[PDB]
């Protein structure tokens, strides 16, 4: 009745992208691509950091 | 049998009977919206979207 809804920029389908990306930085590369670009380490030796 | 309109969730008339034949027939608002222009900067361009 007059009133609107307007989409948001980012659907659900890029919003799970970003989520993907977020994870499988934080799997394969530990906090270093939060520093520079993500440098791929064992994930027992992350965890072993960690 | 004796029902002449249906209304939405918040007060709306949603649906009406056709008081000649027995017809039931949604009504939809008429399609509205902003009008919103895509535009490169003046300083380089006047063609708009
Ligand atoms: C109304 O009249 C039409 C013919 O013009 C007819 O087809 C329809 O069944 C009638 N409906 C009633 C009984 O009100």
């Amino acid at each position: 009745n007059g009133l609107t809804v307007l989409p948001p920029l980012l659907t659900d389908e890029m919003i799970a992208q970003y989520t993907s990306a977020l994870l499988a930085g934080t799997i394969t590369s530990g906090w270093t691509f939060g520093a520079g670009a993500a440098l791929q380490i064992p994930f027992a030796m992350q965890m072993a950091y960690r | 049998p004796f029902q002449q309109f249906g209304r939405d969730i918040a007060d709306t008339t949603d649906a009406v009977r056709d008081p000649q034949t027995l017809e039931i027939l949604d009504i939809t608002p008429c399609s509205f919206g902003g009008v919103s222009v895509i535009t490169p900067g003046t300083n380089t361009s006047n063609q708009v979207a």
